[PDB]
DNA sequence: CTAGCACGTG
DNA sequence: CACGTG
DNA sequence: TGCGAAATTCCATGACA
DNA sequence: ATTGTCATGGAATTTCGCA
DNA sequence: CTAGCACGTG
DNA sequence: CACGTG
DNA sequence: TGCGAAATTCCATGACA
DNA sequence: ATTGTCATGGAATTTCGCA
């Protein structure tokens, strides 16, 4: 019934484990629910932890109303939860084995997956180092649905690294 | 010889005819209301002048005074000035009495990510083992992150940035002339990315003033944060840049979030005015906003303000200059003015140099 | 409860009648071209005012800002101040925006030994195993005698002045409160001698402005004398100091010698007007000159100047405040305004204290 | 034919040797000619050395036309004439066995060696760090001839520790 | 009261 | 040895 | 009894802390 | 329970030299 | 960029 | 190791 | 369409260097 | 071959609530 905006939900899983880069070997994926803007953080296990540790560094940018996620250890520890509460954040879950993300978010994962996987064909243990371009990329991809990329919907202006 | 004529009754442009000039033990002398002063040759009196300056190494009337307890000759203030302009001993040493032009409120970057500014904040007593935040301000924004580090490394700075360009690159990123920035290492990381270095003039932090500005409302939050507590500032540091990030501005009754994203976050006391808009009808709205905020007018110039003008003679303030050690190099010459608050000039190593006339003074005489 | 007559449509001062106030999710909210706020109850706008304030301890505009963008009541700012003049945090840490009284620009002393100023220069850069300068300022005059020490000890005061008060002895001698001149070994020496000691106010210079002032031409003659020179000011301290009483001040037209003789020394371009006089005849002059001096004006009080009053809230500025600490100690009393520029509090270690309201700022709210 | 001012001629002698107070054994005694101002310099000779580095502090306070003395070796020297002419001081002397100083100041080192006696009587040793004392009343002490104390003569104003 | 320290470049 | 003032 | 030039004065600025 | 000061050099102003 | 140092007092 | 910038 | 109070705005001041 | 800035709180001002 309101219009959707941008940290309305913040959507996450893990993608791993991929091949060991400079240590790391999981991803967290967030990606916001109305941008489609997509923050990716290598952590070295899908602990609530290095979750925890990586949010922190994304609730200090912003904070969403809702961070929705499956029913991965990680998301459902009491930790997380007590994590989310002192911050105000709703957790909602995804009922298992029944992805519930969004069109948007589904295609999104689904870029990020495409684009992970030209990285292990060709960078075999050099992904970590890219993380950084694959984020401006999938920031910087164009939408059909929309006629504008996340870094057009999340600040409003044209990108200064375009796709 | 060119006061025998005076003593032959005949006139010389600027001795007046109305007082007496006579000898008198082997000097002309002339009886004045002051007391009778001796009129010396004009080849005695860059000497003369030299000699009553050289006592103290005094101003102008401060010299004059000397002079004029026993010598007179027409115009001895020009006489005086000439070696003002010359004595190498004060052009160096004394201080100026010219301030400088009224400073520049540059435009605001238009968009974000139009231009950063970064900087360093310490060494802080020692939190986790770090020393330093490295803080990072949109230009039109204020939006401010801020990465702690344990030296101001070029690494450091690049090992954070990167955590940052990896939400979106920069065409300007604005600094001091610190190590770090400076470093061919991170010219060429910025190279890399299509960032275009702009350096802040040297010894002016005034120039990074955006960064500067913020390093105080960051400083002064750590501050009343650890009151009646020991001083562990990284484990505040997100608290304080988010905090900072959300806090209004009642000048254009905006928050750095807001100006960056059009909307509030969940944090506490969100507005929520945009909630009935679409994102379009409310992004839309955000342009205005960004274009429509407040620009500061230049001052008014100070009552006795100076200017650069090109091939104007100027010197440059000494930067770490000894005890007892001039605080301004040779005079220098006015090369190019980028603006009536910056200057190309030609330095006192034989260098090409951009400087704010802060830095500047005016070669006196 | 205060509330709910709202909603039986009663008028309660302060609560405007043209809106229409009501009920929504178990809150009372009201229409406001603001847009839709909430009018908490009287009990908890204390807490929703704190809430919002230690968001980033925002001021006044800002945390008003946050709190409208949910809420609204009557005068929310009467309800937001009145925390802020009790947040200890942003009292302490807070700066002023306050500019002090006018300067007093305090009579010259009428003759020469009414008061001395007395000064440490130093350290310098060693010179024959000196290392500091004490300055003597004669305050009518501004004859000034300069004696090379190893320590700004007691010791070496001392055994200065007593070389200088064998010439005369002077009724007062100011001086910041520096160990040397605070101590009682010099207190008693001054005892001795009938000499009253004047203390500065603390972390205040300008007060020792007569001599701070000469530490000015003493250091730039020092420096002029120098150039492309090491620095031995030792073997020059007697050369600065009789050039420097000799060299004219141009607003009075006379030099320090002057002030105090009456007439020029054996120095070169010596003043030769009052040598027909008798001395009775050129002492008398000199009496008329002291007092015909000229003498500065209080400068016009800042468009936005605070002046002390007593029983008035104010605080200290924090001498040497660590990283990261509070510059200001917590509020004090005024006891005693000794003048528009000075005043006697109650500090907070629970002593009397006589400060410059440079040092203080009026407690805001 | 021109009237007598302060610094117009200081006049000079030693008084020594005394006893030995805390090393010093000579006075250099110095007397201006028209106020009868007096500075009073313990050296441990009376060398032109020690009498140049004493000079060398008063010249810093004020510096005389005329410097008068007798025939002693200490103002003689080929040095102190160096040393008077690199200041524009001249030196006049008295003729050999014969002073010739003034009125005021024959009184004055008459006065100056009646105190100093004192101090020989009363302090066995201890005169030395007395010479402050001393050249106070030498400045303080009236005058008949005149109607003033050198401190008044000198400066114009009244002093803070007549006698 | 003014000395330091950090960094990166020849 | 710490604190105040410089 | 005025006009132009020259000498004096004013005064904001900065440094001493 | 003490207090800003003054050398400096362009500019503003007053004074001076000559009718 | 901010740490020092000096001194004299409990 | 010294110099520049902070 | 005016009046008093309340809310908003102005803005000099200081701190970041 | 670059450029000051902004949170702050009394005061000045504009706006609002009611006739
Ligand atoms: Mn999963
Ligand atoms: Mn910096
Ligand atoms: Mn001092
Ligand atoms: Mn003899
Ligand atoms: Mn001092
Ligand atoms: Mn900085
Ligand atoms: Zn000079
Ligand atoms: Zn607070």
């Amino acid at each position: 019934d309101r219009p959707q905006k941008p940290f309305d939900k913040f959507f996450i899983d893990y993608i791993g484990p991929l091949p060991p880069s400079q240590g790391y070997l999981y991803v967290l994926v967030v990606v916001d629910g109305m941008t489609g803007f997509t923050w990716l953080y290598p952590t070295k296990a899908p602990s609530t932890s290095a979750t925890v540790k990586s949010l922190n560094v994304l609730t200090s940018i912003a904070i969403p109303k809702v961070i929705h996620s499956d029913q991965g250890a990680a998301f459902t520890s009491s930790t997380f939860a007590e994590w989310a509460k002192e911050r105000g954040i709703h957790l909602e879950f995804s009922t298992p084995y029944h992805p519930q993300s969004s069109g948007k978010v589904e295609r999104k994962n689904s870029d990020i997956k495409r684009l992970l996987t030209k990285l292990l064909v060709g960078r075999p243990t050099k992904w970590y180092d890219l993380l950084p371009v694959v984020q401006l990329a999938l920031n910087n991809t164009y939408s059909p649905v929309l006629k504008y990329t996340p870094h057009q919907l999340l600040f409003g202006i044209d990108s200064n690294t375009p796709f | 010889a060119e006061l025998d004529q005076l003593l032959q009754g005949h006139y010389i442009k600027g001795y007046p005819k109305q007082y007496t000039y006579f000898l008198e033990d082997g000097k002309v002398k002339v009886s004045r209301p002051e007391g009778v002063k001796i009129i010396p040759p004009q080849s005695d009196r860059q000497k003369i002048v030299l000699q009553a300056h050289n006592l103290a190494h005094t101003g102008r009337e401060a010299t004059l005074l000397k002079i004029a307890n026993l010598y007179w000759w027409p115009n001895m203030r020009k006489d005086v000035v000439k070696q003002l302009g010359r004595c190498q001993q004060c052009l160096i040493t004394n201080a100026s009495n010219k301030a400088s032009g009224p400073i520049l409120r540059p435009d605001r970057p238009q968009k974000p990510f139009d231009k950063f500014f970064i900087d360093y904040i310490g060494p802080l007593p020692p939190s986790q083992g770090y020393l330093y935040v490295l803080v990072v301000v949109d230009g039109m924004t204020g939006f401010t992150w801020l990465y702690p580090t344990k030296a101001p490394s070029t690494s450091a700075t690049v090992k954070s940035l990167n955590v940052l360009t990896s939400i979106a690159i920069p065409k300007v990123i604005h600094s001091d002339q610190g190590a770090a920035f400076t470093s061919s290492t991170f010219a060429e990381w910025a190279k890399e990315r299509g960032i275009h270095l702009e350096f802040s003039t040297p010894y002016h932090p005034q120039s990074s003033g955006k960064v500067e500005r913020k390093n105080s409302d960051i400083k002064r939050l750590l501050t009343k944060l650890l009151v009646g507590r020991p001083t562990k500032w990284y484990d505040l540091l997100p608290v304080v840049q988010l905090a900072l990030n959300n806090t209004y501005s009642p000048v254009l009754k905006y928050t750095p979030h807001q100006l960056l994203f059009g909307i509030d976050s969940n944090t506490p006391f969100a507005n929520q005015d945009t909630l009935d808009l679409t994102r379009e009808e409310e992004l839309s709205l955000l342009q205005e906003i960004r274009t429509s905020l407040y620009h500061p007018s230049t001052p008014p110039a100070s009552s006795r303000s100076w200017s650069p003008v090109v091939g104007q003679l100027v010197q440059e303030r000494v930067a770490r200059p000894a005890s007892l050690r001039p605080r301004w190099h040779k005079p220098s010459t006015v090369l190019k003015v980028l603006n009536p608050r910056t200057v190309v000039i030609l330095d006192h190593l034989g260098n090409n140099r951009t400087v704010s006339i802060d830095n500047l003074k005016p070669t006196s005489h």
